RNA sequence: AGGAAGAC
RNA sequence: GGGGAACUUGAGUGCAGAAGAGGAGAGUGGAAUUCCACGUGUAGCGGUGAAAUGCGUAGAGAUGUGGAGGAACACCAGUGGCGAAGGCGACUCUCUGGUCUGUAACUGACGCUGAGGAGCGAAAGCGUGGGGAGCGAACAGGAUUAGAUACCCUGGUAGUCCACGCCGUAAACGAUGAGUGCUAAGUGUUAGGGGGUUUCCGCCCCUUAGUGCUGCAGCUAACGCAUUAAGCACUCCGCCUG
């Protein structure tokens, strides 16, 4: 319990120490819908949790967004090692 | 899993089928194949017997193993196919001994997985166990009335039996139909309900395809002479004349309880 | 309109303590109220799940 | 014969007494309708009174002499019964409660004035 | 952490008491689940009537697992003829 | 918690 | 306003904790009601303001047993809890959504609102397949009344329950849109954090985040609202014009 969030956070991270930096908040909540996803899909009439992968995925799009207003060459390399679109 | 034909013509406007999805492959055995003809509702003497029968598209029997006597040997299910013979649909097993044996596929039961046939197996689905060994309330298929016979009581798609609980020498079991029997407790009856489970939901569509599984047509007797049907004749669209509504042959048909009432098997019934 | 657990200053039910179930359940078998008891809050929400489980595993009776 | 149950049942509407065998093996039993009221006289404990009485009579009729009591049901006629019991010359060791009481069970019926 | 409680029915020779109960730990330990204790009531009187029976045993079984042994052992216990109950319970 | 009772 | 570069309060992340009838699936348990079989058992039971229809000498009701099946989870239970709203109360497990407290280790304005759009959405209703114990529109018998297509009594179909879809409405209510910030107090309750002789019981003082009840200035046409504003402001939305 609670490694895949370790790895991901070392993995993603680029300063030394850095636990905010919207990278490493946009890879964890990439694993978290995809989790929640996987989870929706053999519950298909779980309804609030659907409430809760839609706010995750309007956090991550926003979170996109500002990345994309600061800087796209970290947008542009992080979309294409997420892969995602 | 049943798929609905969009209306293109006037004869698929109301038809459905079903999407042969567990079905795995489309070549049985050659070992386990026997021939079929028609009869016809035809008889040894040649009369016709039984109405509105013959004509279908033909078919090959595969012959299918309705007794379980492999005790002590594992299986593997090996396919999942289609017998035109029942409304369910069959499995291919190898045993580990080397040879093929066609089951009757369960609900749920998937390629590869393991059957187990013994009185010492456990319950899972597809394991064949003597009613004295299967708990109580178990869905069970495939019952024997008599100890080797083979599995007589609950065979068709999507049907499944349920067990009462043990008395003895005897068991309980509600069978289909809501009704509950005795059955002795040597009988060797399968687990698990059977696996097509959908062929209720399905809308034929044309009259040929009722007539491709050999169904001929069935006229009424309201339109038939007096001296074809107790019902025939009257001048124009005739009600049913006579108190009773009857057979074609001179018995009545609503509600007329058709068992013999000196049953040598009434003792072993409890409901109905 | 003292509470045993926060008197004696005891961690969770453990719920196996049958004696002491016994104790907070009433004659007939009715879990004793709050306003009767005494205990605070949360000890009544753990006390009657530990009540319920001793019900269903046969420690304690429903009826009397 | 010596000992038994008292089946006691007292409804808005009526009084039945049973008096019992321990193991479940019935004397006798009356009523206010065994009685003969038929109107609003059954609910009154009065009638109930005289309905233990005449169980009391064909208790000590077989021949038991101590007894323990079960009420059933929301009504009138509790004491009035029970020292009709008492004092009819038999003996009481224990009242019971017994009434049936679902924890929900199935919804129960409509109100009086919809 | 799973805490399990089972009662097995007292018209059972202490022979096969123990056989079932070797039974049942194997159960459990056949998964990768190892047990981390074990304990032993003995016979009791039950609070309320099962199917004959007033009084049983209890045993109490202690396992770290990855819950598969949890639930493969309440099949198996609920299919059996010859444990009266069991509950498991989660620690937290 | 203890009756059905219209119109001007 | 457009651009470049700083900062941490707004907003998120990590870390350490806490509570919950929040959701979906599978399983299990007891008390009751009904039905069936048997033992005892006589002559009534039920029902209302009197009544009667009903059920019952083919043995009823009561009573002691043993099975069947469905629904709902008494006390715990609290102007308490959780949820965006509808709503969610037996217990256990698998998966899962949030909320609150503390920290100061992070990124450094990522924020608010939101037309159209998409998604949920009590009950009743519809389609397909199940199930049907109790309650019960429709319907029938008994009363009452001038009539009584109603209240009241006896039955009782659809429904209520499960799975898959649909319709998309309620006095869907706080008859109070969302967000943020200032403005006297008193007193309970829920979940925390910190301090004063304790790691003992409790006693006091700050402290949030709910959830109540009184009560100033102030507002209102009055009732009333009043740090959970209907006060003083700023943004965005919806709506009204006898």
């Amino acid at each position: 319990t609670q490694e895949r969030k370790n790895q991901l956070i070392n993995e993603f991270k680029t300063h030394e120490s850095d636990t905010g930096s919207p990278e490493v908040q946009i890879a964890i909540l990439t694993d978290s819908i995809n989790n929640l996803n996987e989870h929706l899909r053999t519950h298909k009439k779980d309804h609030h949790s659907r409430r809760g992968l839609l706010k995750m995925v309007g956090k991550r799009r926003n979170l996109l967004t500002y990345l994309r207003n600061k800087d796209v060459t970290r947008y542009r390399e992080l979309i294409n090692k997420l892969g995602l679109r | 899993a049943i798929k609905k034909y969009k209306p293109t013509s006037n004869g698929r406007r109301g038809m459905t089928t079903s999407d042969f999805a567990e079905i795995t492959t489309d070549k049985p055995e050659k070992s386990l194949l026997a021939p079929l003809h028609k009869k016809g509702g035809r008889n040894n003497q040649g009369k016709l017997t039984v109405r509105h029968q013959g004509g279908g598209h033909k078919r090959q029997y595969r012959v299918i193993d309705f007794k379980r006597d492999k005790d002590g040997i594992p299986g593997r299910v090996a396919t999942v196919e289609y017998d035109p013979n029942r409304s369910a649909n069959i499995a291919l097993i190898n045993y580990a001994d080397g040879e093929k044996r066609y089951i009757l596929a369960p609900k749920g039961i998937q390629v590869g997985t393991e059957i187990m046939s013994g009185p010492e197996a456990d319950i899972k689905v597809g394991n064949a166990l003597p009613l004295i060994n299967i708990p109580v309330g178990t869905v069970v298929h495939n019952i024997e009335l008599k100890p080797g016979k083979g599995g007589q009581l609950v065979r068709s798609a999507g049907t499944s039996a349920q067990v009462l609980g043990k008395e003895g020498k005897y068991v309980l079991v509600r069978l289909n139909s809501g009704e509950v029997r005795m059955i002795l407790s040597a009988c060797r009856a399968s687990i698990g309900q059977v696996g097509n489970e959908q062929h209720e939901l399905i809308n034929i569509g044309k009259a040929g395809r009722s007539r491709w599984k050999g169904i001929r047509p069935t006229v009424r007797g309201s339109v038939m002479n007096p001296n074809d049907h107790p019902h025939g004749g009257g001048e124009g669209r005739a009600p049913i004349g006579r108190k009773s509504p009857m057979s074609p042959w001179g018995k009545p048909t609503l509600g007329f309880k058709t068992r013999k009432k000196k049953n040598k098997s009434d003792k072993f019934i409890v409901r109905r | 309109k003292v509470c045993y657990f926060t008197s004696n200053g005891i961690t969770h039910i453990d719920y196996k303590d049958v004696d002491l179930l016994k104790k907070f359940v009433s004659e007939r078998g009715k879990i004793l109220p709050r306003r009767v008891t005494g205990t605070n809050a949360k000890y009544q929400r753990k006390l009657t799940a530990a009540i319920k489980r001793a019900r269903q595993m046969a420690l304690l009776p429903y009826v009397s | 014969i010596e000992s038994g149950i008292a089946h006691i049942r007292s409804t808005f509407n009526n009084t039945i007494v049973t008096i019992t065998d321990t193991h479940g093996n019935a004397i006798s039993w009356s009523s206010a309708g065994a009685l003969g009221f038929r109107g609003s006289r059954k609910s009154t404990p009065f009638a109930a009174q005289m309905a233990a009485e005449t169980a009391a009579k064909g208790s000590i009729e077989h021949g038991l002499k101590t007894l323990e009591v079960t009420v059933k049901g929301p009504g009138s006629g509790r004491e009035a019964a029970i020292r009709a019991l008492q004092a009819a010359g038999l003996e009481v060791t224990a009242i019971r409660d017994v009434t049936p009481v679902p924890h929900n069970g199935c919804r129960p019926p409509k109100r009086r004035r919809v | 952490k799973y805490e399990v409680m089972y009662i097995i029915r007292p018209n059972i020779d202490e022979e096969s008491k123990k056989a079932v109960i070797e039974r049942f730990n194997n159960v459990l330990t056949s998964n990768g689940a190892e047990i981390t204790g074990t304990k032993d009531w003995g016979k009791r009187r039950l609070a309320y009537e099962i199917n004959d029976f007033r009084d049983g045993f209890y045993q109490i079984v202690n396992v770290q697992s990855d819950a598969a042994a949890v639930q493969e052992f309440d099949r198996l216990a609920k299919i059996s003829d010859d444990i009266i109950r069991h509950i498991v319970v989660k620690e937290e």
